[PDB]
DNA sequence: AAAGGACGAAACACCGTGCTCGCTTCGGAAGCACATATACTAAAATTGGAA
DNA sequence: TTCCAATTTTAGTATATGTGCTTCCGAAGCGAGCACGGTGTTTCGTCCTTT
RNA sequence: CUCGCUUCGG
């Protein structure tokens, strides 16, 4: 008849796994695919364009328009990313320093690990070991880093391993074909030989033979380590199910849902306030368009591999807007906020809205001295105390108190401002309606905001705080005045 | 950690939340069962 | 010739059609050779000398083709000779000759020879995923998957 | 909102925070950093550890993983961040016993 | 190696079963560990894990050794788990090189891994008894004789042999006997007296046990890029050369190693008295043939001496790296057309290359041969040097040119073909899966056929299995069945451009 | 400049080559029939392990009739490190 | 002074393109500070060679 | 055959370029908001020549 | 509204 399926378990989180992305799981966890550079239509409603940035089927970011994925307001939209297929791949910045260490790690020619096997094993046994710590990871890392280092010679296909170094910005260079001051190697020997043809047609590449070591670009790169043994993963300090080396070249962009890029409509002149994020999005997709222009027509290598160095620039400010070897050239004119200026800071996340954030049911007023009153208690103003709301539960005790603040309302000072029903959650406004039929109709378990009234747990804080005493909780006493009052045997704490 | 039990929005281990509350309701435990007849 | 003009280029345009019934016509000529060098079965040196054709040989086979009004000259003949070289199709050797109808290049001479491929198409090819051009979007689970995959809808009811 | 003239609220700093820790009041904590402020109630996967909506996991095309789950809306919108970053953060959720 | 693991993945499910199948991806992407992790991660009953890790063990596709404290780790071999799908081919090629008697011996070496002569002889006379009829019975002689064939041919090899527990260390047994091989006895056939004849299936102490035997891999590939070689060469000169290499071939074979960048060097006169008498060729057709051969550009054969007359040895790595080539072009030309092959070609032959001079050394109009080649940089086909005429590395202040590395072409191609024969393979899977209905409906239907065939088989129930809807879904039954003949003839025809392509990788390394 | 795009890309874009055919002759239908034949066979030779199918819902006399039987084959132990017995 | 056909201009969308007309061009670093890796350099050890 | 001399190899060990930080609220206000370069198209007003 | 800048308060 009816299937029994649980409604609510009080789940709670146990622990957080981070991890990385492949590009098949950003197409599956996308919703829609951005693809239009424009972001509205031409019409003088400017409606957001279809499978374009800033399309509602990501989300909603004004109150009016709803989203079209989940049918629900601003409020209650929880956003979708969709997902943005870049031309070229691109250099991951955040994990660019550890895609230079796995091409240190790994032999450039075979993918396998530079590790022995009784190497291999050894540090297979070390990690084998339960309760490995994050500092232990980090340090067995550097170890083995160090150790592969050590080696230049490959013990599994015996190509020539030389160093990888970061050259340039964004760019990953192999000495491949490093110069030999003793006899030289017959690979050097025939890489130097083979470049006749490109001598004879172009005399400069005879003067700059030297030099020309392998340039590791993103498509290298990238598959190169698509063809990383499963086996020295874990090798590379890297968790199988977190992620796979393939994961730290990006090729998809996940752009995120319209809450974390609100929008403002500023209808007093023709324009809207958009984030950097959003223009930052517009100018990747723009790049990728050009790059495919730039692919039909026919153009240069020197602009196609500018035009990806650009499109990598682009990505990475998107990603971090403050860089250091950015070209003069290249430098960005003016100053955006990328993901990384978003969460570090003052101002970030993490210290602005996670650790200290703002809250509603408080006030901030200038405090005067009162002995009269006891060191547990603190003066309110009246016209605090009819703002800052209480929510008393109806119970058998309290039913006859409740009844007469909801009669008073939400003027006289002994009263409430709200009620609401225990059975449907709509709160009512006591301004309105008949109270005496409220108070008369007042049900177990109906929630009463009450006004600030004497007697109540209230902190009070002097908000530079030195030491914990520098916040206390007193007890309300409502009096006439408009000032914070407390006895002045309690000014030492606060200062 | 406190933090992350402050970011979570979850009670903070130390303090208060180091300890369990139980309630002392009118209760037996493993209370007699119903025999089975056919086993 | 280089900053303008040149036996392909009319009126700043590229022949496409040109240099395709160059290859066509020169090709055919090459394989015509080879095939009456093979039923020759004379002997196997003989047969090989025979299959292979002059440069100056096949530009005056051309000309007396004339398909197109433009003068063609040895090297350009020469030139359509090496990219029919770099179509597999062909297969040019440098032999010593001092001196004769040729003259061109100093004691050497270029003898092209129709040659046939090494093998036939590989395996790969012959299956859809070999030739998809979306194939690093393939996945199992997902909006591109083998089991909804278009491509081997159609390869299979072909 | 931040001030007066935007009818905004106070603002705990991190040294508030930090008083109240060393108080050792993990419920006020709790009730002032998570109720009164920025209180929210997201859908998480219990079998991809991602957030769904309304209930259901467009990851992973089903609905009987989902379970809702109490949160600050500040750390869903630092949840969604690292997941545009390519950091994905993973929520092996659990029972509260 | 994902896509490797997920095409054993899929190899070890179709078969061997689920059980596993997880074992042994499990040891594929983790590697040699201990029994008990093994079954920790997995997740699954130690029981089973045994299981599994003996019937893996038992088809040489694992291997157990031990370490520090008499531990017993397990590895696995994904290379021989990639080799199980040669399994049609190495059928087809020993029924070629042999009777249906020694394909017969290597189906049931291949099906059961490691087995007795006395095991396997006893099972191909079984077997052979329902080829022949008439009350003609099968003798363990000729078996024999064929399996002595094979062994001599290096076809068929002894396995490991477990070394004699009394003179080696007698005393407390070894958690793992630590078997070691012989290469003494590696093709040493048993004397077995005991003959017989195979039953016909009415269904109505061992001289050679603990010799146990395999199929050898080695040769098989071996005997493959042999008859890939000869196919090349007839079709670049004649049939004649073809022959005259494969007689070379032929003598190399024993005289030279699995592995060498040349074989052991061959004289004129020992080729022309070798060669079969069937072609009328005299010695200096022969010296003609190897001189002319000598001076290909494809350098298959060489010189490399000149004692006793026509001194010739034949290059192997050489003709891989033309053969890989070959493979590449032919991808390439089928993928994007013979204008980008020729492209291909070009930037091929010169080693280095730009822009400008491809299009003037190619005849292709520009906007066309640029877009191809940024088609095949998008591919992996070739990389750019990027010489730079100053640190920098500024893209306006350097040259790119043009070049294709084919040690790692080649290796994405075989990347590309595995994931390829995956696909296939799941494709195949998820046709069957979803046509598993009417597979019961019609196997229930043609079973009431199959079920009293003769006796109180009454016509009546002949007009009847028609009768049932059955027959207008016949049409979609054909059509499954012709997809998955088509499937299964890629999957294996596939197999033979990985067979080449990872020949072509094996000879390039060093394993230094 | 390129142009916008009012919708996605087709999910499979359309190629003008096709694969190429499939290899014929008698060698190559004998290798699918083999194949097919080593799919038919290999399932139920004992080497493939099914999984053990488990919560019998009652017993019956039946069940005798229904019995599953099968040869199994016997490892040699000696070859196998001691661990594996059963 | 009231006309009106054609001409000219001027003011607002519009797309190629990238905030600077032309290609340049400065200064200052803000301080306290723990990383880095380069280049060096240096010694010590091992192997070749005179006696 | 063996003591000295030379070369290499690696390792360690000092500076000197990078990246990273720098109190807690709170309150007003003033600015200015992405663009602008030139190009085209449309609309409108008036230099003569006409009642 | 967002952002920055200043001036305050303490
Ligand atoms: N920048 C600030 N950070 C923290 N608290 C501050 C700051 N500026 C002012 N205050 C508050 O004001 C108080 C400072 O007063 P204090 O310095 O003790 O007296 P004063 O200002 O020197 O007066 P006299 O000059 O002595 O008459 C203490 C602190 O709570
Ligand atoms: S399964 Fe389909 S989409 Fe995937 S690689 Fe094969 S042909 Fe391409
Ligand atoms: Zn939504
Ligand atoms: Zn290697
Ligand atoms: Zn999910």
């Amino acid at each position: 008849k009816e299937q029994f399926r649980e409604t609510d378990v009080a789940k709670k989180i146990s622990h957080i796994c981070f991890g990385m992305k492949s590009p098949e799981e950003m197409r599956q966890q996308a919703h829609i695919q951005v693809v239009s550079k424009n972001l509205y239509s031409q019409d003088n409603q400017h409606a957001p364009l279809l499978y374009g940035v800033l399309d509602h089927r990501m989300g909603t970011s004004e109150k009016d328009r709803p989203c079209e994925t989940c049918g629900k307001n601003l409020a209650d939209c929880l956003g979708h990313y969709g997902y943005i297929d870049l031309e070229l791949p691109c250099f991951h910045v955040g994990y660019f320093r550890a895609v230079i260490g796995i091409l240190q790690m790994i032999c450039k020619t075979c993918c396998h690990i530079m590790l022995s096997q009784e190497e291999k094993k050894q540090f297979l046994d070390y990690l084998k070991r339960p309760g490995l710590t994050y500092l232990q990871k980090r340090g067995l890392k550097k170890k083995i880093s160090d150790k592969c280092r050590k080696k230049n010679i490959c013990h599994h296909c015996g190509a020539f391993n030389g160093t990888v170094k970061k050259c340039g910005l964004l760019k990953i260079i192999h000495e491949k074909y490093k110069t030999n001051k003793k006899v030289v190697d017959p690979i050097v020997s025939n890489f130097l030989q083979s470049f006749e043809t490109a001598i004879e047609h172009n005399k400069e590449v005879e003067p700059l033979l030297g030099r020309a070591q392998e340039n590791l670009n993103p498509l290298v790169v990238l598959n190169l380590f698509k063809r990383i043994p499963a086996e020295d993963v874990p090798l590379l300090l890297m968790n199988p199910e977190a992620g796979k080396p393939s994961d730290l070249i990006l090729t998809r962009l996940l752009v995120p849902p319209l809450c974390i890029r609100p929008s403002v409509v500023s209808d007093l002149k023709s324009g809207t306030n958009e984030d950097d994020l959003t223009m930052k999005l517009t100018e990747i997709i723009f790049l990728n368009d050009v790059i495919k222009k730039h692919r039909i027509s026919g153009a240069k290598t020197q602009m196609i591999m500018e035009d990806w160095d650009f499109l990598q620039l682009q990505c990475a400010l998107y990603i971090n807007s403050e860089l250091s070897g950015i070209p003069l050239n290249m430098a960005p004119k003016k100053w955006t906020r990328g993901f990384v200026q978003r969460l570090k800071g003052k101002q970030g996340r993490f210290r602005g809205n996670l650790s200290g954030k703002r809250v509603d049911f408080s006030g901030r007023t200038v405090i005067s001295p009162d002995p009269n009153l006891r060191i547990d208690e603190v003066a309110v103003p009246v016209h605090v105390a009819k703002i800052l709301t209480f929510p008393e539960k109806v119970n058998k005790a309290n039913i006859n108190f409740l009844r007469k603040l909801v009669q008073n309302g939400p003027e006289v000072h002994p009263g409430a401002n709200f009620i609401q029903q225990r059975h449907t959650q709509m709160k009512r406004f006591l301004k309105y309606g008949n109270r005496e039929k409220m108070a008369q109709e007042l049900k177990y378990g109906d929630i009463v905001e009450r006004h600030l009234i004497d007697g109540d747990v209230v902190l009070f804080n002097r908000q530079p705080s030195l030491h914990k005493l520098s916040i206390m909780a007193h007890l309300a006493r409502v009096k006439p005045h408009r000032t914070f009052r407390f006895n002045e045997c309690v000014c030492t704490p606060y200062n | 950690g406190v933090s992350e039990c402050i970011i979570m929005g979850i009670p903070m281990n130390i303090g208060t939340g180091l300890f369990k509350l139980l309630h002392k309701a009118d209760r037996d435990p493993n209370p007699p069962k119903r025999p089975l007849i056919f086993d | 010739r280089s900053v303008t003009g040149g036996a392909w280029y009319s009126d700043q345009d590229f022949e496409s059609e040109f240099v395709e019934v160059l290859n066509q016509q020169c090709f055919k000529f090459l394989q015509s050779k080879a095939e009456t060098a093979r039923e020759s079965k004379q002997n196997p040196m003989i047969q090989r000398n025979s299959s292979f054709a002059s440069s100056h040989e096949v530009w005056k086979y051309i000309c007396e083709l004339g398909i197109s009004k433009v003068e063609l000259s040895m090297e350009d003949i020469e030139t359509i000779l090496n990219t029919l070289i770099y179509d597999g199709k062909v297969e040019m050797t440098i032999i010593a000759a001092k001196e004769g109808t040729v003259g061109s290049v100093d004691g050497h001479m270029k003898l092209y020879r129709a040659v046939n491929p090494i093998i036939p198409p590989t395996g790969l090819v012959r299956a859809p995923c070999g030739l998809c051009p979306v194939f690093d979007d393939c996945h199992e689970g997902g909006e591109i998957s083998p089991s909804n995959c278009i491509y081997m809808t159609e390869w299979l009811e072909f | 909102t931040e001030g007066r003239s935007r009818d905004g609220g106070l603002r705990l700093g991190e040294m508030e925070r930090d008083c109240l820790i060393g108080y050792g009041a993990s419920m006020l904590l709790l009730e002032r950093l998570m109720i009164s402020s920025d209180a929210f109630e997201v859908d998480v996967c219990g079998q991809c550890g991602l957030l769904g909506y309304s209930g259901w996991c467009h990851y992973c095309k089903s609905s009987c993983h989902v379970s809702s789950l109490r949160i600050p809306y500040a750390c869903k919108l630092l949840f969604q961040e690292l997941q545009s970053m390519n950091i994905i953060p993973r929520l092996k959720l659990s029972k509260y016993n | 190696t994902q896509a490797e693991i997920k095409l054993c993945s899929l190899l070890l499910q179709e078969h061997f079963g689920e059980i596993v199948e997880k074992i042994g991806v499990h040891l594929i992407r983790t590697g040699s560990q201990p029994l008990r992790v093994i079954a920790h991660d997995t997740g699954t009953s130690l029981d089973q894990v045994k299981k599994a890790l003996c019937v893996l063990v038992q088809h040489n596709l694992v291997s157990y050794q031990v370490h520090k404290r008499g531990v017993v780790e397990y590895e696995a071999q994904c290379s021989r788990v990639l080799r199980m799908l040669r399994y049609p081919r190495y059928i087809y090629t020993t029924k070629t090189l042999y009777s249906d008697t020694g394909e017969l011996i290597v189906e049931e070496l291949l099906l059961n891994g490691k087995l007795t002569m006395s095991a396997v002889v006893k099972k191909v006379a079984d077997r052979l008894t329902e080829t022949m009829e008439d009350g003609k019975t099968m003798d363990y002689a000729e078996v024999s004789n064929t399996f002595v064939r094979l062994a001599d041919t290096h076809f068929v090899q002894r396995c490991p042999s477990v070394p004699t527990t009394e003179n080696s260390d007698p005393g407390p047994p070894p958690p793992a006997p630590t078997l070691v091989i012989n290469e003494k006895d590696m093709y040493l056939v048993p004397k077995l007296s005991l003959i017989g004849k195979g039953k016909r299936r009415r269904s109505s102490p061992i001289p050679d046990d603990g010799i146990y035997w395999q199929a050898n891999l080695d040769r098989f590939h071996q005997h493959f890029r042999d008859q890939a070689i000869v196919s090349a060469v007839a079709n670049r000169m004649d049939q004649t050369s073809s022959e005259i290499v494969r007689t070379m071939l032929r003598m190399s074979e024993i005289t030279t190693s699995s592995s060498a960048p040349f074989t052991q060097p061959l004289s004129s006169n020992e080729i022309f008295r070798s060669l079969p008498v069937g072609y009328n060729i005299s010695k200096q057709v022969l010296d003609q043939y190897l001189t002319l051969l000598a001076d290909d550009p494809l350098e298959f054969v060489g010189k490399s001496g000149d004692s006793g007359g026509g001194m010739y040895v034949i290059n192997l790595h050489k003709a891989l790296a033309s053969l890989a080539t070959a493979t590449l072009e032919s991808v390439v030309q089928e993928r994007f057309g013979s204008r980008c092959a020729r492209i291909f070609r070009l930037v091929l032959q010169k080693k280095h290359i730009e822009q400008k001079q491809v299009e003037d050394f190619a005849m292709i109009p520009a906007k066309e041969a640029k877009d191809m080649l940024y088609k095949m940089l998008s591919e992996n086909f070739m990389s750019l040097q990027e010489i730079p005429k100053t640190p920098d590395h500024a893209p306006s202040r350097t040259f790119y040119l043009y070049t294709v590395n084919i040690l790692s072409a080649a290796r994405m191609l075989l990347h590309r073909c595995y994931k390829s024969i995956a696909n296939l393979i799941e494709r195949r899977q998820f046709e069957t899966k979803e046509n598993k209905r009417l597979l019961e409906k019609s196997q229930r239907v043609e079973a009431i056929i199959a079920s009293m065939q003769a006796t109180g088989a009454e016509e009546a129930q002949l007009q009847e299995i028609e009768e049932m809807i059955t027959a207008p879904e016949r049409q979609q039954l054909e059509t499954l069945k012709r997809n998955v003949n088509k499937l299964d003839a890629s999957e294996i025809q596939v197999d033979e451009t990985i067979f080449l392509l990872e020949s072509y990788i094996e000879c390039t390394m060093k394993r230094q | 400049l390129p142009d916008v795009v009012l919708k996605p890309p087709p999910l499979f874009p359309d190629t003008d080559y096709k694969p190429v055919p499939l290899k014929t002759g008698e060698g190559e239908e004998y290798m699918l029939a083999l194949k097919q034949e080593l799919r038919e066979t290999m399932k139920r030779m004992p080497y493939f392990i099914e999984t053990p199918e488990e919560r019998q819902d009652i017993e019956r006399y039946s069940k005798r009739y229904m019995k599953v039987y099968k040869e199994e084959w016997i490892p040699d132990w000696r070859r196998l490190p001691r661990e594996m017995m059963p």
